[PDB]
């Protein structure tokens, strides 16, 4: 039975310098070893096969090399377009893939932009509260949201989710969303949400009163 | 596991074997 | 060029069948020496290979499915067909149709060049929800500067996915469409933002299109700055 491991799991790449990805067989596979690249929300796409051989139609700064046991695949001048998880795959026997590497990039810090958004009235008719909160196109990904009610601080209710890097300026987005029930979203009247991180000096509250 | 298996196809079509001599040894031609 | 586009149901319950179909396109699948196959991605684990065939009928087998995986292929409308066999959670998952290239010659070809995008699979004992969509509206608390943020929030819909678009297309810049959450009540929920120059927020008209594909559900709601007292 044969084994795919790839390392490391995850690598952060400065735009423009080499990132080299490596990929590891239980047994030997000869050469029998081709890798892809997978964009997320695109097709994987064949990059080398061989484990030296560039398919048609890929730049030169892609290359595979190794043979046996150990591969690794590299890309010299790495840009910001090229944020994606690479599958090793090898065919000594029949496919077989590896777990995969996320190839992240690095820029300066970048700090976010706040917004909140009240509930729509056509929710409140339904009996829940969403309060959402946007971070917009910081770096990095780790970023404190904590939310407040009448400067009550909350717990359990709230949720997160973070784009994917952007594939042009290498941000992120996140957005959380406060979910209350239409009867204490009235007991209460100021909604405020407290964002910390790098880009930031000190934290920063956005926050909005009930109907203005 | 590994040198070809061919158990994993129902059989294999002499069309992808080239000049392999073992792929030429199951293989069917159609 | 050559392309292949999957479709099939977004939701098949346990214990049942699960059938897909590849439609290849900018080639021919007969005559040709190429195997034509399946490859699958659970969520959060690795691309498993499912079962290939080739023009010929000869069809090429991942041991660990060969029980469960019946394939087949079309010639005439250029198409062949994936069915599993009694699903279960372990077979959620996207499913990717791809041409795949066996060879046993001098240089080995077992690989998969090209791939279509991908369809969601999910094995639920559930029936599906259409999503409620609610408007994210613009106010002095989401501008800064010249900007301003606006979006939708697609919630309590089952299963994934829905896709979002702005303005029937036209508005692609700027926009973030955020990755669906669980929520409590085991249902998925969802929120669109663009962000877009404030000047223009009581003059351009900001439309969200929602489309919920597993239950025919399609949605179109204004956004608009929330009445302001």
């Amino acid at each position: 039975e044969i084994v795919m491991t790839q390392s490391p799991a995850t690598l952060s790449v400065s735009p423009g310098e080499r990132a080299t990805l490596s990929c590891r067989a239980s047994q030997s596979v000869n050469s029998n070893l081709a890798w892809y690249q997978h964009k997320p929300g695109q097709a994987p796409r064949l990059l080398i096969y061989g484990a030296s051989t560039r398919a048609t139609g890929i730049p030169a700064r892609f290359s595979g090399s190794g043979s046996g046991t150990d591969f690794t695949l590299t890309i010299s001048s790495l840009q910001s377009e090229d944020f994606a998880v690479y599958y090793c795959q090898q065919y000594n026997n029949w496919p077989l893939f590896g777990p995969g590497t996320k190839v992240d990039l690095k820029r300066t810090v970048a700090a976010p932009s706040v917004f909140i958004f009240p509930p729509s009235d056509e929710q409140l008719k339904s009996g829940t509260a969403s309060v959402v909160c946007l971070l917009n196109n910081f770096y990095p990904r780790e970023a404190k949201v904590q939310w407040k009610v009448d400067n009550a601080l909350q717990s359990g209710n709230s949720q997160e989710s973070v784009t994917e890097q952007d594939s042009k300026d290498s941000t992120y987005s996140l957005s959380s969303t406060l979910t209350l029930s239409k009867a204490d979203y009235e007991k209460h009247k100021v909604y405020a949400c407290e964002v910390t991180h790098q880009g930031l000096s000190s934290p920063v509250t956005k926050s909005f009163n009930r109907g203005e | 596991n590994n040198d070809f298996h061919f158990e994993v196809f129902n059989f294999v079509p002499c069309s992808i074997c080239q000049n392999n001599p073992t792929c030429w040894a199951i293989c069917k031609r159609i | 060029q050559l392309q292949l586009q999957e479709s099939g149901p977004g939701l098949v319950k346990p214990s049942e069948t699960l059938s897909l179909t590849c439609t290849v396109s900018g080639g021919s699948i007969s005559s040709s020496n190429y195997y034509w196959g399946w490859i699958r991605q659970p969520p959060g684990k690795g691309l498993e290979w499912i079962a290939s065939i080739h023009d010929s009928g000869s069809i090429y087998y991942n041991p660990s499915l060969r029980s469960r995986v019946t394939i087949s292929v079309d010639t005439s409308k250029n198409q062949f067909s994936l069915k599993l066999s009694s699903v279960t959670a372990a077979d959620t998952a996207v499913y990717y149709c791809a041409r795949h290239l066996v060879w046993f010659g001098e240089l080995r070809n077992n690989w998969f060049d090209p791939w279509g995008q991908g369809t969601l699979v999910t094995v639920a004992s559930a029936s599906t929800k259409g999503p409620s969509v609610f408007p994210l509206a613009p106010s002095s608390k989401s501008t800064s500067g010249g900007t301003a943020a606006l979006g939708c929030l697609v919630k309590d819909y089952f299963p994934e996915p829905v896709t979002v678009s702005w303005n029937s297309g036209a508005l692609t810049s700027g926009v973030h469409t955020f990755p669906a959450v669980l929520q409590s009540s085991g249902l998925y929920s969802l929120s669109s933002v663009v962000t877009v120059p404030s000047s223009s927020l009581g003059t351009q008209t900001y439309i969200c299109n929602v489309n919920h594909k597993p239950s025919n559900t399609k949605v179109d709601k204004k956004v608009e700055p929330k009445s302001c007292d």
